[PDB]
């Protein structure tokens, strides 16, 4: 099946079977950074979460994050190379503020992830220049539609989903979150926030601590786009361990 | 300043230019050569500021020679006034528009004579008799007397003389002699030059 | 040129004259100066005719591929700012003054638009020649959250008082009513001036011109 | 990046160019066209390849590409590459028009075409245009004219010709039939029906396989007339009733 | 800036590879069809989600150029992107000049010519997609074809997608040029059923016509409708 | 084997570029000069390379202003190239502020200049070693250049073939330099070049060029004529 | 005025089925003419005409610049132009050139090919579309065949009629303007046939 | 490998081995250390002595890249040295447009994302060089940022840069850095750099120091040389 | 036109009227001169409307992207900077007069002020527009050091009122800001509410 002719591995440009190896191989250096993380979208409220892992303790914690700030409305969470996230956070919020300038309203988490795709698609269409190593996870308030989340890829694919997860346990986390989905929930955001939790912590084994994770959400009632502190997240923990 | 004449017929066109080279008060010379030759059949007579017109001159007899060479045949009298319109009336808005007055003249042996005129703006017209210059404003009074489109060359020749030697009584600049020549499908003919003494 | 808007309580009306004049004397008596630029979103336009046109129909261009890419209905604001910043742009040459209108899920809004890129968002305006009278009439009879039908008979009685009191405006009053569900394009709203009929009867019989020459040429058909 | 590189505007030790060698190659493979010159006129044929059922008709003709009021031009090879060249053509044409005003002569467009076609040779590192095609016209210097072109910009001029698939038999064919300066459009539409069914692959000619169309002079205004189904199968009908006389003489 | 020498070039036999390849491509891609009754044209294809966590309403495969055009794919989703964007650049682009709604025909010509575009241009590979675009214009209905190297098709009725040629022949069997829409819509959903591999509900679908009204997509509720028959 | 090496963009498994290490090369087979300054004086001396009996021998010295002098090794292409760069830099300077650049900023501006080639496709190191000297405000100085665009400080240094001798003779006699006379300097100088030379060869007027700069002493190259009272007291070959 | 250099006049009618559409022969310098022949008026299709006055340059270079374009579009197309679309095409034209205009008033005339509605318009200087259903004009004396129109125009006139109309009002007009006249010239336009007639007029 | 030619390119595994291959150069290069404290941030070098030719402070490994920050570097030190220029014209064009002193933080990104635009593209190589900013701000306060080749920038409490990075690691980690100052800093500091270097491989080494904080009123600049004799006498005294 | 600002202890206060005038004819009676640039950050506008409009856009896009890529809260003095280089390199084209003034922790209330040529100036209280002229001499003699929110707003109101009577470009409703670590407190001054000041009435 997975033949090869000429440089269709080296550069993106269609194999025998029209495969694109290339963005197969960029989707491969997500997981290479070796974290994972969950989005998961409520009646009222979105959340994203992530492991926060220091391999040193001399790093600061508080630089070290991979939870972004797109727009005050709208927040992110990148998974991958560390390098190509930051670049894609910085078009992204150079996006929302052009979006901004011209027409005049928040940019929606819809729009700015379909520009984000095309972005990642002129890279994977031109042969000079390498898919970016990163998928963003979007979450924002849109007026009309309520809490929304959005996953790009570097390929291009940038659906809407009700919940996600990214990295090197997205298929186990995946796997655990269409059961939950399935079963009918209210979704309120105390349980948005221990679904995702314990998403993580049973793909994981990890059985998290405080500062071993990092969160943000975004709420109908306060649509800005908040990082949750050790405190609050120490709080919804000791809730997840006694239930 | 400088005049400009042209006759068509049943088969030839005459034209006719005076031959002076004026900077200011001085008259600098005698025998200037105001047409200029695209091809055999076909003759381009250009009038104006100085410079302009003989650039502009060059450059079409550049571009229908070339055609003839490219091609195998030369440009009809019709696509000839056309192009040179063409390239005129690009420049007018450019920076560096060329204010000159022509007057084309050719034979095709499938059309027959023709007669073109293009004032500095470049707007083309077909005429039976056309002419430039202040003079002009003499002579076609002459010529709408005169002219008949059955006029035999002798006859255009003549009323070519009449016009000429009512400018040289009437009109205040000296344009002593003029040249002349026929286009017809033999080809260009020189002949003699108009003069008054 | 004489055209007004208004924001009635749940929606937009906006009026113009339809008199186009090429300098003193009356070229179109039946002129549209309303414009589409969204199905929620319509503009009057003064000034410089052409560019008026043009611009108008450039930003529905844009609108289109905004609104279609992204599966919402188009807002006022994005219009005003695309307006503004393109006016900017050319400093004022492109002589088009607008009145722009347009519901959307914030709510009808209403702006003004000059030629060197100023906007104001504002309850009513006028522009064009008839501008003051239209103010007059509005600045006399607006009451803020209107009837549809009083906001009407305003818009029309504005419109008609730029009519029969300047020169470059007449012949008709138009007017479009926006709202949240519907849009209603009133092209003959009222016919306040008419022609008077003619009393003798001027038609030439045959023969009576002259002809030199007549060339007839036969069109197939099929 | 010299490695990724596939280097087309290059020679080849014999001297070859082997990119439009296999340009050439690919025409070959393309469906057959031909053209036929006359005293009177000019016509181009063409074996319509789609030939599915549910295809619809909903163009003037599938392949002839009208260029002008005075040429047009059937195609053979990459079908994208021909429709770019016929939109080069026409604004070609059409600035000749605006330039002279006066309708263009085809060796003039045929030569700036083909010049087009050598740039893409010489220089730029793209690849060849994969596109052969006729051209029919009718010019005041020269009257009707049949031209053929080849990806490697070089066009010839010819009375009677076939490109695309089994133009060789085509050809062939073509030598020993056409009678120089003794030809008429009804003679010429014969001979193209009997070069069509001898290269066609098909039994028999369906008139949907086949497109045709003529030029000719009427009333000091060319046209370009795509022939119908029932003038066709009027073709082929006394096509197939000439080769039974035929046959049954013998 | 950017490589400068083009990445698809002819093979000894003569065959683009790059362009077999993109097809190739398609022939993976997900099932579509399109149907051309007298009164109008139906779009259809699957929208199979890897999962229930995906949501159906987020992402459109039949994505409206203008208020009376209307196209599907099947293929690559960011290349169809952007092409779609494009070419409703090119539709308001035409809008512009003349202010009047461009013909499908001359909208799949531009669009095809762009695709010719990348596959000759240098440093980038075709667009690895095929789109059906379908038509109102005249009063009369129109479907059309564009492949990956950039060559436009006029059909009655086709398919793409996986078992294009299972589904095709299908069509052939039951296609009738009197049919009107109505009828259309359940021989296009019959002929996705035939290559579905599952139980297709209103989400598991994605269907648009084209009428004198213009182009629309068909919400599920009314989907679900034709689906009951 | 013949990756990691046709191109200059390209890392090798080891860390390292071999283009720019071959550029080096380059360098250490050219002619031989040394350079060495004291507390008032920097001196460039050469030996000029002739390629037959007949040839003059190539001009390994430049002027680039009246403070600053080079003295090149390799690609003598690259070196006047980087001669007019560096001469455009001063002339600026001296249109600009009316005042002498100083060496420590042209050879940033040389070290910048030579790091872009060597980071893009398509475009090769300045295959060229220098020996700069100058005297500024501050005092002389000699910096080296390389292929590679870093680029040192020292009081004493030898770049071309067989350089090592001449480095281990400056090395072992670093110490008086500081306090020379010019002549004194110079004579030093020679004597390293002179290691640099084969065990036939010795040093002549011909083939000898020196270049001095001081406080009140301009920038002047002393030729083959006027070379000889330099070299008038050295020692014979040991 | 530099539209009054070359002068000229145009004109347009429409009639019940039928249009037509008239024009000056002039081609003259401010006071100076030139010759009697000129043609403003241009056959953009087998039943669209247009018509061109103001400067004779711009007019030829517009008329060459259309036609260039329209040819484009019929063959790209394969269908003949409808007379909305060139009016659009026009003003696109002439608004490419906003700054620095090509000084002309061109006026549109014509029958839609498959309906065969009478069309007729006129654009400004910059293209500023102005449709009507009696009648439009461009040129020097229009001031003149405004009223002239206004007066003698009926609804719904056969073409017998609207022939009498156009040709009395342009001959009432260019008799009473200077820079136009030396003869004028009438096509009328109808579902079957094309007819073209000059007048006997006023050579002063 | 041939995944391994081009920093467009992508390993089946996802790695792209250019920039791999570009951090061990600077893993080949001479340490360098710096550890913020609560006063300010100091810097230092273990700036190899290749010849006693020659002079002091040849190859200086500590640049300005503008008075209120400082840097200190490691690998080629000719990319290192145009970094420094990219950083110099990103910290000028802030002044001029925005008025006031660039935030260190902001300064990091931009000259990351300059970085990071390299490994990309076919055309342009990865940076051989690893480098540390640092900083101090009366408002933003102390504050030290590495650089990978990569374009990755991450705060530090103590970073270090070279072969022995790793040792420098540990021997910061028992440092406790958050209760200290500069003054007690820079000797510890001089401790560590002389514990890694290595007396065999490599044959002398000079010392370069720097430090930034409320004692040079947020000014970066090299030690005096009376404080780098002390501490240089109190490390080789430790050392034993 | 007349715009006012001043600088208290802890915040500021803005006043505009909301008069522009296009000749001798009012085409807007209630603009809003006040513009937020951001949450904390105010800009008041005098000269050409469309110019001011303008550049407070590209200001508010710049400084968006400022902040929130730094992520922390932008400086009065950054703002001003901005209009600074904007308005003195389109010093030709635009003949816009600009007062900036906000709230941001490092510095607190502070007011600048931006007059055409595209000068930077920090001020305890600043004016601009038409009007200004006419209440040089007010806000000299009635400025004192010490004055609170309420005090400063009395102020303002006084000056805008005066400064509307007399010039006929400036007139209206006075609008008015206090901006401080709070947030933002606007209200709207119109007839009986704005300050009078008796005639001479002989």
């Amino acid at each position: 099946r997975g033949s090869s002719a000429g440089f269709d591995r080296h550069i993106t440009i269609f194999s025998p079977e029209g495969r694109l190896y290339q963005v197969e191989y960029a989707f491969k250096a997500i997981n290479q950074g070796g974290l994972t993380s969950v989005a998961v979208r409520g009646k009222d409220c979105a959340v994203i979460v992530t492991q926060k892992k220091v391999p040193d303790k001399l790093l600061d914690s508080s630089t070290v994050t991979h939870l972004f700030k797109i727009t005050e409305n709208i927040g992110c969470v990148m998974t991958g190379m560390t390098a190509d996230s930051r670049s894609q956070v910085q078009r992204a919020r150079y996006e929302a503020a052009n979006w901004k300038y011209k027409y005049g309203y928040e940019i929606p988490v819809d729009m700015l992830c379909k520009r984000i795709a095309d972005i990642s698609q002129v890279y994977t269409q031109n042969a000079e220049m390498r898919p970016l190593g990163c998928c963003m996870i979007l979450i924002g308030i849109d007026e009309e539609q309520g809490p929304q989340v959005y996953k790009c890829d570097p390929a291009g694919y940038y659906c809407g989903f009700k919940a996600t997860a990214a990295g090197v346990k997205q298929t186990e986390s995946t796997s655990f979150l269409e059961k939950k989905v399935k079963k009918k929930f209210d979704w309120t955001f105390e349980q948005t926030v221990e679904t995702a939790i314990t998403c993580l912590s049973t793909v994981l084994s990890i059985d998290f601590k405080p500062s071993e994770i990092e969160v943000g959400v975004v709420t109908v009632e306060n649509p800005k786009f908040r990082i949750l502190t050790e405190a609050e997240i120490d709080a919804h923990l000791v809730a997840l361990a006694e239930r | 300043m400088e005049y400009l004449i042209g006759i068509q017929g049943p088969d030839y066109v005459l034209v006719a230019s005076d031959r002076v080279a004026a900077s200011n008060i001085v008259q600098m010379k005698d025998d200037h050569d105001k047409m200029f030759k695209m091809s055999e059949k076909i003759l381009l007579l250009c009038v104006g500021e100085a410079g302009d017109t003989v650039q502009f001159a060059e450059y079409i007899q550049k571009n229908v020679q070339l055609y003839k060479m490219r091609n195998g045949y030369e440009l009809s009298p019709t696509a000839a006034a056309n192009f040179t319109r063409r390239n005129l009336a690009d420049c007018l808005r450019s920076r560096t528009p060329y204010h000159v007055n022509l007057l084309l003249a050719g034979y095709d042996e499938h059309e027959g004579p023709a007669l073109y005129y293009m004032d500095y703006l470049a707007a083309l017209a077909k005429a039976p008799f056309a002419a430039h210059g202040y003079g002009a404003f003499l002579t076609l009074s002459i010529l709408d007397r005169y002219y008949t489109p059955t006029i035999s060359r002798e006859r255009a020749v003549e009323l070519l003389r009449k016009c000429l030697e009512e400018l040289q009584k009437r009109f205040i600049l000296n344009l002593p002699t003029f040249s002349v020549r026929i286009i017809d499908k033999n080809g260009i003919h020189d002949l003699d030059n108009i003069s008054f003494p | 040129t004489t055209i007004a808007g208004v924001v009635y309580k749940d929606g937009i009306v906006l009026g113009a004259d339809t008199r186009a004049t090429e300098g003193m004397v009356v070229a179109d008596k039946n002129c549209s100066k309303i414009h589409f630029i969204s199905p929620n979103i319509y503009c009057c336009g003064a000034g410089t005719a052409a560019d008026t046109d043009m611009t108008t129909q450039l930003i529905s261009s844009n609108l289109e591929l905004h609104s279609l890419s992204t599966g919402r209905l188009p807002r006022v604001v994005t219009a005003n700012r695309m307006l503004k910043q393109m006016l900017f742009r050319y400093q004022g040459y492109i002589g088009a003054a607008l009145v722009l209108g347009g519901v959307d899920v914030t709510g009808p809004h209403l702006y003004s638009i000059y030629p060197h890129g100023s906007t104001d968002k504002l309850p009513y305006v006028t522009m064009g020649s008839g501008s003051l009278a239209a103010m007059a009439v509005f600045e006399d009879k607006f009451r803020p959250d209107m009837e549809e039908e009083e906001a009407k008979n305003l818009v029309s009685e504005a419109i008609a008082a730029g009519i029969f009191n300047d020169l470059g405006s007449g012949s008709n009053i138009d007017l479009c009513v926006i709202s949240k569900n519907k849009l209603d394009f009133l092209r003959p709203y009222t016919v306040p001036n008419k022609k008077g009929t003619r009393l003798g009867r001027y038609r030439c019989e045959k023969g009576t011109t002259a002809v030199l020459t007549e060339k007839i040429t036969p069109l197939e058909i099929e | 990046s010299r490695r990724y590189d596939s280097r087309t505007t290059i020679f080849s030790p014999e001297g070859r160019l082997y990119q439009v060698e296999y340009a050439m190659e690919a025409i070959g493979h393309a469906g057959t066209c031909l053209g036929i010159l006359a005293n009177d006129g000019v016509l181009l044929a063409a074996e319509r390849r789609n030939i599915h059922k549910l295809l619809d008709e909903v163009f003037f003709s599938e392949k002839i590409y009208k260029l002008n009021e005075d040429m047009a031009c059937s195609v053979a090879g990459i079908t994208s590459d021909a429709n770019v060249l016929t939109n080069e053509l026409r604004l070609i044409a059409q600035r000749y028009l605006l330039q002279y005003q006066e309708p263009i002569p085809c060796e003039q467009l045929v030569t700036a075409l083909c010049d087009i076609k050598q740039a893409y040779t010489q220089f730029g590192g793209k690849r060849p245009f994969g596109v052969s095609l006729l051209y029919i016209g009718w010019d005041k210097h020269y009257g009707f004219q049949l031209y053929q072109s080849d990806p490697s910009g070089n066009y010839g001029g010819w009375k009677a010709t076939c490109i695309g698939n089994n133009s060789a038999a085509a050809v062939s064919m073509l030598k020993q039939d056409y009678k120089e300066g003794e030809m008429t459009l009804k003679s010429a539409l014969a001979l193209a029906i009997k070069v069509l069914n001898k290269t066609m692959d098909v039994s028999k000619l369906s008139a949907e396989k086949v497109e045709i169309a003529t030029l000719t002079r009427e009333n000091g205004k060319t046209v370009i007339r795509v022939l119908k189904q029932k003038e066709v199968e009027q073709l082929i009908k006394k096509h197939e009733e000439e080769e039974a006389k035929a046959e049954r003489e013998k | 800036r950017g490589y400068s020498f083009s990445l698809t070039t002819f093979s000894p036999s003569g065959k683009l590879v790059q362009i077999e390849y993109a097809l190739a491509a398609v022939a993976g891609g997900a099932p579509s069809v399109g149907i051309k009754a007298a009164n109008g044209v139906v779009l259809a294809t699957e929208k199979k989600q890897k999962s229930i966590l995906y949501d159906e309403r987020s992402v459109h495969k039949v994505e409206p150029i203008t208020k009376h055009i209307g196209l599907v794919y099947s293929g690559m989703g960011p290349d169809y992107r952007v092409l779609v964007h494009r070419a409703r650049k090119l539709a308001q682009q035409y809008y512009l000049v003349y202010q009047e709604p461009i013909p499908t025909a001359q909208l799949v010509q531009r669009v095809a010519s762009v695709m010719q575009e990348y596959t000759q241009s240098g440093g980038v590979r075709p667009f690895g997609v095929s789109l059906l675009i379908c038509g109102w214009n005249e009063g009369r209905p129109y479907l059309f074809q564009s492949d990956p190297s950039g060559a436009y098709f006029a059909w009655k009725a086709t398919a793409m997608g996986k078992n294009y040629v299972n589904g095709k022949t299908f069509l052939e069997k039951r296609y009738n040029e009197d049919l009107e829409l109505e009828d259309a819509i359940h021989t296009a959903i019959l002929t996705l059923k035939e290559s579905f591999e599952g139980q297709m509900t209103e989400d598991n679908i994605e269907v648009g016509i084209c009428n004198e009204a213009g182009f629309r997509r068909l919400t599920p509720t009314e989907v679900k409708d034709y689906l009951a028959a | 084997r013949n990756q990691y090496d046709n191109d200059v963009t390209v890392w090798s498994p080891q860390g390292r570029i071999h283009q720019i290490e071959y550029a080096m090369e380059a360098v250490k087979q050219g002619s031989a000069t040394v350079g060495l300054k004291s507390k008032t004086h920097a001196v460039l001396v050469a030996l000029k390379r002739a390629q037959s009996e007949l040839a003059a021998h190539q001009k390994k010295i430049l002027h680039v202003d009246n403070h600053i002098g080079i003295s090149i090794a390799g690609l003598t292409a690259d070196a006047r190239l980087l001669c007019n760069f560096m001469r455009q830099e001063c002339l600026d300077s001296r249109f600009v502020f009316d005042r002498p650049l100083p060496v420590s900023r042209l050879v940033s501006l040389i070290g910048s200049k030579t790091q872009i080639p060597t980071q893009r496709y398509g475009r090769r190191p300045y295959g060229v070693g220098l020996l700069i000297a100058g005297y500024d405000d501050m005092g002389p100085h000699i910096f080296q250049t390389c292929p590679s665009a870093n680029y040192f400080d020292c009081r004493a240094m030898s770049i071309g073939a067989r350089s090592q001798s001449a480095r281990t003779y400056l090395e072992r006699h670093m110490s008086e330099f500081m306090e020379c006379n010019l002549n004194e300097l110079v004579k030093h100088g020679l004597r390293a070049l002179r290691e640099t030379l084969p065990a036939e060869q010795d040093l002549t007027t011909k083939n000898v060029s020196i270049g001095i700069v001081g406080k009140d002493l301009e920038f002047t190259i002393y030729d083959d004529d006027d070379v000889s009272p330099f070299l008038e007291g050295l020692e014979e070959r040991p | 005025s530099i539209m009054s250099y070359n002068g000229g006049a145009v004109m347009a009618m429409k009639g019940k089925n039928c249009v037509a559409i008239a024009a000056d022969r002039r081609f003259g310098i401010q006071a100076q003419m030139v010759t009697t022949d000129f043609q403003k008026i241009f056959p953009m299709g087998d039943r669209l005409y247009i018509g061109l006055a103001g400067l004779a340059t711009d007019v030829q270079t517009v008329a060459q610049r259309l036609k260039f374009r329209l040819n484009l579009y019929e063959l790209k197309e394969g269908r003949q132009i409808k007379p909305y679309t060139l009016m659009s095409m026009v003003a696109n034209l002439l608004y490419e050139k906003r700054f620095g205009p090509y000084y002309t008033e061109p006026v549109i005339a014509g029958l839609d090919p498959k309906t065969f509605k009478p069309f007729i318009c006129s654009l400004d200087l910059i293209g500023c579309p102005m449709v009507t259903d009696d009648f439009v004009v461009s040129g020097t004396c229009a001031e003149q065949m405004y009223g002239m129109c206004e007066s003698l125009w009926e609804p719904n006139m056969d073409p017998d009629h609207l022939f009498e109309t156009i040709s009395q009002a342009m001959l009432n007009a260019v008799d009473r303007d200077a820079v136009s006249g030396m003869g004028v010239i009438v096509h009328i336009i109808e579902k079957d046939k094309i007819t073209t007639r000059t007048l006997k007029a006023r050579m002063d | 490998t041939g995944y391994d030619l081009s920093a467009s390119t992508f390993s089946p595994d996802g790695r792209v081995f250019q920039v791999e291959y570009a951090m061990k150069a600077v893993e080949n290069s001479s340490t360098a250390i710096g550890i913020r404290c609560k006063d300010g941030v100091v810097f230092g070098v273990e700036k190899l002595v290749l010849s006693k030719l020659y002079e002091e402070g040849s190859n200086k490994r500590l640049f300005n890249v503008d008075r209120h920050v400082g840097m200190a570097v490691a690998g080629l030190l000719a990319d290192a040295r145009s970094l420094a220029d990219i950083a110099r014209e990103e910290a000028s064009n802030f002044r001029s447009n925005f008025g006031y002193n660039i935030p260190l933080k902001h300064l990091a990104d931009r000259v990351a994302m300059y970085v990071h635009a390299y490994t990309l593209y076919s055309a342009v190589r990865p940076f051989g060089c690893s480098f540390m900013l640092g900083s101090y701000s009366v408002n933003d306060g102390a504050q030290l940022y590495m650089i990978d080749p990569s374009g990755v920038s991450y705060g530090y409490w103590g970073c270090a840069i070279g072969k022995a990075r790793q040792a420098a690691k540990t021997e910061i980690e028992k440092l406790q850095m958050k209760e200290m100052t500069c003054r007690d800093i820079v000797k510890e500091v001089a401790k560590i750099i002389y514990i890694v270097h290595d007396e065999v491989k490599d044959k002398a080494f000079e010392l370069e120091l720097s430090w930034v904080g409320e004692l040079t009123n947020g000014r970066h600049e090299i030690v005096p040389k009376d404080i780098r004799e002390e501490a240089e006498k109190y490390a080789k005294e430790s050392l034993k | 036109t007349t715009i006012m600002a001043v600088q208290f202890d802890g915040g500021v206060v803005l006043g505009a009227d909301s008069r522009t005038t296009t000749g001798s004819y009012i085409a807007n009676r209630v603009t809003d001169k006040l513009t937020p640039i951001h949450d904390r950050i105010f800009c008041c506008r005098s000269g050409s409307a469309a110019d001011t409009q303008a550049v407070a856009d590209a200001v508010t896009y710049q400084l968006g992207f400022h902040s929130i890529e730094l992520n922390e809260p932008p400086l009065v003095h950054t703002a001003a900077s901005l209009f600074k280089e904007m308005c003195y390199r389109y010093r030709e084209d635009l003949m816009a007069g600009i007062i900036i003034a906000g709230w941001d922790p490092q510095e607190g209330g502070q007011v600048y002020s931006v007059p055409m040529g595209g000068m930077m100036v920090r001020q305890s209280f600043a004016i601009g527009g038409s009007g200004s002229s006419y209440i040089y001499g007010y806000v000299d003699a009635t400025y004192r050091e010490g004055m609170t929110k309420e005090e400063c707003l009395q102020f303002t109101a006084n000056a805008l009122a005066l400064a509307m009577e007399r010039d006929g470009s400036s007139g209206g409703v006075i609008r008015l800001a206090a901006i401080a670590e709070s947030g933002v407190e606007r209200q709207v001054l119109l007839g009986d509410q704005i300050p009078k000041f008796a005639v001479a009435t002989l």
